[PDB]
This record gives structure tokens, C-alpha cells and sequence, in this order.
């Protein structure tokens, strides 16, 4: 017992100190998520743990697009993905949308749009 | 009772059955077995049934697994289906589709998509094969399950002389 | 700067010589508790 | 001495040895220089009798644990009950063995309860894949959850608005 | 045994769960390089990574 109280220390050790100086992203320790805090409290031999556990969640089934050529030139991007929400075009994010108009600032250009299937003109 | 919490526990990760749709389009991968068969009855991979194959009273009861064996493998096959279709953000956020081709250009530049758009063949086929060979390895090479063997021989043998005392 | 064993001394007992100090007879009945010292030795052997 | 019975938990005198367990026929080889048998540990696997000088082999008759399966003496108090690890034919309580259904687990046999076809996110384990319940106790196929398929696309997406923070 | 294999244990949980629902910095604890996803499967009382 006082070795698995123990390991279970070592587990208390590194989940109320680490589990406050840093994002630290293993599982079990604080959150089922993007971690950044917990709360403890003494009980009469061991503690309590809240965890911050972040979820993007209530998904649907909007659309998107693999790449979209201009001027000739196919478009696969850093950062500024093409989605649609269903009337309008915009460059977002991996976990949310936010647009962004298509810049030469936020967008960057890779190969010709004559081979690749599944490409849409713009 | 913690053995039985010990399965649920290494098993029990993710919260229901998740699957990927049965059709295998990214841009040409290969990986047939690590999405297991469910033309199969068994649900499982190829590996699991030489697994299974390989490894070989007075009260010393045996009481099964309460997630016994073909539920163990109706897990696994959630756990193999959790992470091929749904990517790294469903620990961040929910088991939300996002496609996995452009998937891999991201999963590679953390490592520009211009390579995969046009070499997405070649992406591929450094895994697949090379997927395919080690388990093709799995497959062919014998002995590579020592620890299991261990766990097992060690405990029959404490079983064994347990039973010789 | 912090400090931490690894391993140890890596031990393993002659079951027979530490408990008779090589006697017929106290091996004699040392025998009838068994598979007795195999597992010790197995154990130490695991241990080493 | 008496006479000899098969396939029926009985104890047994065979020359001095004395022991417990169903007879049966069994398909091993002795040749005439054997007197008995054992496989492994002592245990006496398998016995010729000393008059008729036919292989018999022994098991010791089939038994296990028992479990009993109440959800609290607050909710309710009728019960079922498991016998670990038995055909739940030679079981021989005999108000309850007869009765409205009795149910048999690959880990023996149910007492009280009956299988239904349902699948439950389940709470008290009974053994060999099949749990039990008051829901009167059924007993049932343990569901993983419901079985969905997150569909992939190059082409779609699924954004969400909202989040669903769970604080535990 | 029972602490060994629920060290096991605990370290198998942890390989399965934090060594493929996302890519963070671990290395040579699970994955020996920069760690992306890893695919698990049964055995009889076991685990392949």
C-alpha cells in the first residue's frame, strides 16, 4: 500500500506542483484538454483535484474545399483554410472559424491547378 | 475486481464505439489491417488471431474477464477506429470529422502542403509499406512476445508451484 | 543537483549454503519444504 | 463394496484413495503395468477400478463461488444469485432453483434473473461478458456505448459554436 | 505482480492515452521521435505500440 501510496505520491507529487507551473499535456494528470490549472484541497490522507478540461464541441456537417486556384496557380495554405458556412467564403482556423479576407499576407501559393481532382476555380 | 478494473482502464479510454466510415479514400493509403475486417465475425485484425495462436485443480479457480475477450476486441477495434479518422483535437475538443488528407499536410507541417497535394502518393507509401512490412514482421517473426510470455509462464509456474507446494 | 539510485548490488544467494553450511543433513531436511529455493533463486534471479 | 455410477458428483474409496469428482469414460491409453494415474500435482486424473479394470478418469465436481446480486437494501430486496463456473443442470435453495427463469452464463449459471436482449451501459458485473441488474433482476449484453461513425470528407466540415466544458 | 503489471497498467493506460490523442513533446516513453498517433491492439493480457 505505502508503495502504491507512493506511486500514487509520486502521481500527487507531479499533479498538484507541475499541475500548476505549465501547460502540460499528458492524460490523467490535470484536464482532458488544452490544461492550464487545477485546485486542490487536504482531506484526511490524500487530496482533491478539479481539472480544466477545455472542449471545442457541438459539432454539424459544414463544408470546406482542398484548394482553390487564382490567376492559374493552386493555393495550399499555411494558416487560413477554405470553408464555408454555407453562403459565404472565408480563410479560418483548424478548431473554429474566423474570417480573414485572402491576402497575399495570409495566404501561400504552391503548384498550377491543372492535376489535381476535386479543384475548384476562383 | 482490479484486474477487471485494470482492463476497463487500459480499454475503457474513449467513451463510445467510434468508426470511421468503411470507405478508405485519402489519396491512396494503405493500411488494410489496421482497420480490422467486419466482413470477419471476429472484428479484429490479422495479427490478433497469430496472437492469439502464439502464446501457449484444488480450488485454483479462474474467473473470466467481466470485458471478455471478444469485447476486448470490440474496444480495440473503437481504439484503432479513435485516432485514423478523428486526428490529435478530439482530446482537445469533441470527435469531430476534419478530412485527414489535408490532415496529413498539417501532420506534416508541424514537421508546405505543395508536397503532398502532389506527391501524395509518395507521403503515403512510406508508411504503408513500411507498416506493411513490420507487419508482415509481426506476421512472420515468432518470439517477439516475450513479455507477455513472461507475465504468463511465470504465473503458471507461480500457479505451477503453488500447486507443487 | 539531485540524486537518485538506479540499480543496486546485484545479489544472489546460494539457498543450500546459506541455510546449512554445506550439511547432508540439514539439506536433507531442508528438501521436504519443497520447491523451496528455486523460486528464491528464481526470484533473485529475476531480481539479478 | 458397491456398485459404480457415472457422470453424477459422488465421493469415492478406491483402494484407500479417497476423493470427490464425476466419473466418465475416458479415451486415455493404460498400459497393464499401471495401477492408476495422475496428471499433475497429485491430483489422481484418472483411476482403472480394481475389479472390472476399466479407465475411469476423475474430476472433482463441478462447483465455483457464489455471488449475489442485490442493488441495495434501501431500493429493493429481492435478489439473484451466480454460481461460478457451472452447466447449471447439477446444481443438486429449492424455493428459488424452481421458479420463473433461471439463466446459465459461460461463468455458470443465474439464479432469478432472465436475459433480455437489451445492452446497457451496465453496473454490477456478473462474469463472462453478461451483467446484472434490477431494472426482478435482468441480466444482458453490456453495450460499449452507442456505435457511430465520425464520417471523413476532404471536402466538409463540422464546426462547432459552443464548447462543452466538464469540470470533474 | 499486481503493483508490477498495475505499474503496467498505468503505464499502458498512459501509452494508449497520452501518446496519440495528440502530438506534445513525449518521447522515449512512448514513440522515439516527434510522436504524431500510435495504434494499439489486444492481445491476451497485453499491448502492441
Amino acid at each position: 500500500r505505502a508503495a502504491e501510496i507512493r506511486a500514487s505520491a509520486n502521481l500527487a507529487a507531479t499533479k498538484m506542483s507541475e499541475c500548476v507551473l505549465g501547460q502540460s499535456k499528458r492524460v490523467d494528470f490535470c484536464g482532458k484538454g488544452y490544461h492550464l490549472m487545477s485546485f486542490p484541497q487536504s482531506a484526511p490522507h490524500g487530496v482533491v483535484f478539479l481539472h480544466v478540461t477545455y472542449v471545442p464541441a457541438q459539432e454539424k456537417n459544414f463544408t470546406t474545399a482542398p484548394a482553390i486556384c487564382h490567376d492559374g496557380k493552386a493555393h495550399f495554405p499555411r494558416e487560413g483554410v477554405f470553408v464555408s458556412n454555407g453562403t459565404h467564403w472565408f480563410v479560418t482556423q483548424r478548431n473554429f472559424y474566423e474570417p480573414q479576407i485572402i491576402t497575399t499576407d495570409n495566404t501561400f501559393v504552391s503548384g498550377n491547378c491543372d492535376v489535381v481532382i476535386g479543384i475548384v476555380n476562383n | 475486481v482490479e484486474q477487471d478494473k485494470n482492463t476497463q482502464e487500459v480499454f475503457a479510454q474513449v467513451k463510445q464505439i467510434y468508426k470511421t466510415p468503411p470507405i478508405k479514400d485519402f489519396g491512396g493509403f494503405n493500411f488494410s489491417q489496421i482497420l480490422p475486417d467486419p466482413s470477419k465475425p471476429s472484428k479484429r485484425s490479422f495479427i490478433e488471431d497469430l496472437l492469439f495462436n502464439k502464446v501457449t485443480f484444488n480450488g485454483l479457480t479462474v474467473l473470466p474477464p467481466l470485458l471478455t475477450d471478444e469485447m476486448i476486441a470490440q474496444y480495440t477495434s473503437a481504439l484503432l477506429a479513435g485516432t485514423i479518422t478523428s486526428g490529435w483535437t478530439f482530446g482537445a475538443g469533441a470527435a469531430l470529422q476534419i478530412p485527414f488528407a489535408m490532415q496529413m499536410a498539417y501532420r506534416f507541417n508541424g514537421i508546405t502542403q505543395n508536397v503532398l497535394y502532389e506527391n501524395q502518393k509518395l507521403i503515403a507509401n512510406q508508411f504503408n509499406s513500411a507498416i506493411g512490412k513490420i507487419q508482415d514482421s509481426l506476421s512472420s517473426t515468432a518470439s517477439a512476445l516475450g513479455k507477455l510470455q513472461n507475465v504468463v509462464n511465470q504465473n503458471a509456474q507461480a500457479l505451477n508451484t503453488l500447486v507443487k507446494q | 543537483t539531485e540524486i537518485l539510485p538506479v540499480s543496486m548490488t546485484k545479489t544472489s544467494v546460494d539457498c543450500t549454503m546459506y541455510i546449512c553450511g554445506d550439511s547432508t543433513e540439514c539439506s536433507n531436511l531442508l528438501l521436504q519444504y519443497g520447491s523451496f529455493c528455486t523460486q528464491l533463486n528464481r526470484a533473485l534471479t529475476g531480481i539479478a | 463394496s458397491t456398485n459404480l455410477v457415472k457422470n453424477k458428483c459422488v465421493n469415492f474409496n478406491f483402494n484407500g484413495l479417497t476423493g470427490t469428482g464425476v466419473l466418465t469414460e475416458s479415451n486415455k491409453k493404460f498400459l497393464p503395468f499401471q495401477q492408476f494415474g495422475r496428471d499433475i500435482a497429485d491430483t489422481t486424473d484418472a483411476v482403472r477400478d480394481p475389479q472390472t479394470l476399466e479407465i475411469l478418469d476423475i474430476t472433482p465436481c463441478s462447483f465455483g463461488g457464489v455471488s449475489v446480486i442485490t442493488p441495495g437494501t434501501n431500493t429493493s430486496n429481492q435478489v439473484a444469485v451466480l454460481y461460478q463456473g457451472v452447466n447449471c443442470t447439477e446444481v443438486p435453495w429449492r424455493v428459488y432453483s424452481t421458479g420463473s427463469n433461471v439463466f446459465q452464463t459461460r461463468a455458470g449459471c443465474l439464479i432469478g434473473a432472465e436475459h433480455v436482449n437489451n445492452s446497457y451501459e451496465c453496473d454490477i458485473p456478473i462474469g463472462a461478458g453478461i451483467c446484472a441488474s434490477y431494472q426482478s433482476i435482468i441480466a444482458y449484453t453490456m453495450s460499449l456505448g452507442a456505435e457511430n461513425s465520425v464520417a471523413y470528407s476532404n471536402n466538409s466540415i463540422a464546426i462547432p459554436t459552443n464548447f462543452t466544458i466538464s469540470v470533474t
